[PDB]
C-alpha cells in the first residue's frame, strides 16, 4: 500500500524502486489576450523518474509539441507520465526493471496502473510523504536541459552527485529532500545558500557544489534554518 | 398457469415467489403455489424463521417441466425437484387445489413488474451462470461467491457471471490506454456485446439476473455484477439508442421494486452518482434519474 514515515528504509533496500513525480510534466505562463481574455501558453516539462537507491534520474523532457491540438492538458499530462514511464521500463533490461513504481500523486495512480498492465509484479504505490520532487526545475543544469529541449529527449544524471562513496543511500536522500525543499520554500535564499562561497564549485558532471563532508553539515543546518523560518512566517508561528 | 407443490411445510419459513412473499408456520398444510404465469422465469425463495441468515432459493421456468418443494431434513432446506412422472404431478396438483391447500400467485392485472424485471431473463442463460446441468432449475443463496471474487473457491457453487475488469489487459486495447479507460465503448461494444454476450439482449438478462439476485438473497457479488454491468454502458461515449432507452426503463423498475429499507448496503453510491451526474450517459437515463431523486435522494 502507500508509503510513508513507518516504512521510509523500504527506499534504500536492494528492491529496485522508482519515484514518479509529474508535476513539471505540464507547465505553463497564464497571460492575458489582445481583447483582455485570459491564455496558457505552455513551457518544456519533464518526469522525474528517480531510484532513490543509487541517486539514478531518468529526466524525460516534455516538449511542448506534445500539447499541440490536445484537449484537457492537464488529464493528458498523467496519461502522457504513464506512458512515458512504461516505455522507459519496456527499455530497461529485466534486471533493471524496478519491482515498484512509487508516484507522489495519487492521480497518477490509475494511469501508471493502466499503462503497466503488461507487468502485473511491478507494484504502483502511493505514498504519504510529501516530497517536494517539484523544486527539480529549481536545480539549474535540469531547468537548463528541459528549456534548451527542441524534441522529446531522455536526460540521465546521478542526483547525488558523488555523494554516496562518502555517504548512505539513507542519508543522500535525507540530503536531496532538504535541499529540495528549501529550494520549493524559498529560491532565492536556498540558491545564495548553496553559492554564496564561489571557491566550492560545481564539476562539470555534477549537478551541485563540491562540499566537503564539514560544508555539508554547514549547508544542511543553513537549510534547515531556511526551512524554519520561512515556516514562522507561512503561519506566524 | 402453471402449479409448484410441496410435500409439505415442515420448518416455519417464509417463501418468496418472484416478488410476492408468505409466511408459513411449522407443519402447516401449506401445499404450494399455484397460477404462476407462463411465459417468464420464477424464483422460489426462502427465509428459515429460526435462521435468517442464508435466503436460498431456486430459478425455474414451468415450461421446462414439472417441479415440486420438498423438505430435506437431512440437509435443512427446502429443496426443489422435478417430477417426471406427468400423471403424478397432475394427480398430486388437482388433489392439493381441490383442498384449497395452495397459494395463489397474487399478479394484479395492470402489473407488469415481474415482466419488467425479467425482459431479457432466460433460463437457458441462468443455467450457464449457475452450472448444475443434470437439473432444468438453479439454486442461488446468499452466500455464492462469483468467478470473479473467487480469482481475488469453490468452483462448482459458483456464480459464473461475465468478468467485467476496468483495469484488465481485457477492457484496454494496448496504445489506447488513455482512450479505453475513459471512454469504455470499445470495451462493451466490441468485447463485451459483439465479442461475449453476442448481443444486448444476453447483456441485460445477465444484468436483470444479477439484480434479482442481489434483492432476492443479498448476494453481495450479484450487487458487484449488476453495478459493474451499469458502469460500463454509463462509462462509454458511443452506445445504441435503444439500448440507452431500455437501460433507462430496465434501471428504473429495478429502483421502483428495491425494499427502500435495503437501498444503503444494495445501491453504490459512487457508481449511482458517476452513472446519472458525471458519465457520458448522465443525461440519457431519465426515467431511472427522476425515481433515484424522488425515491434515494440521500444516495445522491
Amino acid at each position: 500500500g502507500a508509503m510513508n514515515s513507518s516504512n521510509y528504509a523500504e527506499l534504500f533496500n536492494n528492491d529496485i524502486k522508482l519515484f514518479v513525480d509529474d508535476t513539471n510534466v505540464y507547465r505553463v505562463t497564464v497571460h492575458k489576450t489582445f481583447e483582455g481574455n485570459v491564455a496558457t501558453k505552455a513551457i518544456n516539462g519533464c518526469i522525474f523518474t528517480l531510484n532513490p537507491k543509487t541517486g539514478h534520474l531518468f529526466l524525460k523532457i516534455i516538449h511542448t509539441s506534445v500539447w499541440a491540438g490536445q484537449k484537457r492538458l492537464s488529464q493528458l499530462a498523467k496519461w502522457k507520465t504513464a506512458e512515458e514511464v512504461s516505455a522507459l521500463v519496456r527499455s530497461l533490461p529485466k534486471e533493471e526493471q524496478p519491482k515498484q513504481i512509487i508516484v507522489t500523486r495519487k492521480a497518477m495512480l490509475d494511469p501508471l496502473e493502466v499503462h503497466m498492465l503488461d507487468f502485473p509484479n511491478i507494484a504502483i504505490r502511493p505514498t504519504e510523504l510529501r516530497l517536494p520532487f517539484s523544486a527539480a526545475m529549481s536545480i539549474d543544469k535540469l531547468s537548463d536541459v528541459v528549456m534548451k529541449a527542441t524534441e522529446p529527449q531522455m536526460v540521465l544524471f546521478n542526483i547525488y552527485d558523488d555523494w554516496l562513496d562518502r555517504i548512505s543511500s539513507y542519508t543522500a536522500f535525507s540530503r536531496l529532500t532538504l535541499l529540495l525543499r528549501a529550494l520549493k520554500t524559498n529560491e532565492e535564499s536556498a540558491k545564495m545558500i548553496l553559492l554564496s562561497d564561489p571557491t566550492i564549485t560545481i564539476k562539470s558532471y555534477h549537478l551541485w557544489p563540491s562540499f566537503t563532508d564539514e560544508q555539508w553539515i554547514t549547508i544542511e543546518s543553513q537549510m534547515r534554518d531556511l526551512i524554519l523560518t520561512e515556516y514562522g512566517r507561512k503561519y506566524n508561528v | 398457469m402453471n402449479t409448484v407443490p410441496f410435500t409439505s411445510a415442515p420448518i416455519e419459513v417464509t417463501i418468496g415467489i418472484d416478488q410476492y412473499s408468505f409466511n408459513v408456520k411449522e407443519n402447516q398444510p401449506f401445499h404450494g403455489i399455484k397460477d404462476i404465469p407462463i411465459g417468464h422465469v420464477h424464483v422460489i425463495h426462502f427465509q428459515h424463521a429460526d435462521n435468517s441468515s442464508m435466503r436460498y432459493g431456486y430459478w425455474f421456468d414451468c415450461r421446462m417441466g414439472n417441479f415440486y418443494i420438498q423438505y430435506d431434513p437431512k440437509d435443512g432446506l427446502y429443496k426443489m425437484m422435478e417430477e417426471r412422472d406427468g400423471a403424478k404431478f397432475e394427480n398430486i396438483v388437482h388433489n392439493f387445489k381441490e383442498r384449497q391447500m395452495m397459494v395463489s400467485y397474487p399478479k394484479i392485472d395492470e402489473d407488469d413488474t415481474w415482466y419488467n424485471l425479467t425482459e431479457f431473463v432466460q433460463m437457458d442463460k441462468i443455467r450457464k451462470i449457475v452450472r448444475k446441468d443434470e437439473n432444468q432449475f438453479s439454486y442461488v443463496d446468499s452466500s455464492m461467491t462469483t468467478v470473479q471474487e473467487n480469482e481475488l473457491s469453490d468452483p462448482a457453487h459458483s456464480l459464473n457471471y461475465t468478468v467485467i475488469n476496468f483495469k484488465s489487459r481485457e477492457a484496454i486495447r494496448p496504445g489506447h490506454e488513455m482512450e479505453d479507460f475513459l471512454d469504455k465503448s470499445y470495451y462493451l461494444n466490441t468485447v463485451m456485446l459483439q465479442g461475449i454476450f453476442k448481443n444486448s439482449s444476453n447483456y441485460f438478462g445477465e444484468l436483470q439476473f444479477a439484480f434479482l439476485n442481489a434483492m432476492f438473497f443479498g448476494n453481495y457479488g450479484s450487487s458487484l455484477q449488476w453495478h459493474a454491468m451499469i458502469e460500463l454502458i454509463c462509462s462509454s461515449a458511443t452506445v445504441p439508442k435503444h439500448m440507452l432507452d431500455k437501460l433507462d426503463e430496465i434501471l428504473y423498475y429495478q429502483i421502483k421494486t428495491l425494499p427502500e429499507q435495503y437501498s444503503d448496503i444494495l445501491l453504490n453510491e459512487r457508481v449511482w452518482n458517476i452513472c446519472l451526474y458525471s458519465s457520458f450517459q448522465k443525461n440519457s437515463l431519465h426515467n431511472t434519474e427522476k425515481i433515484m431523486e424522488n425515491k434515494y435522494p440521500e444516495l445522491l
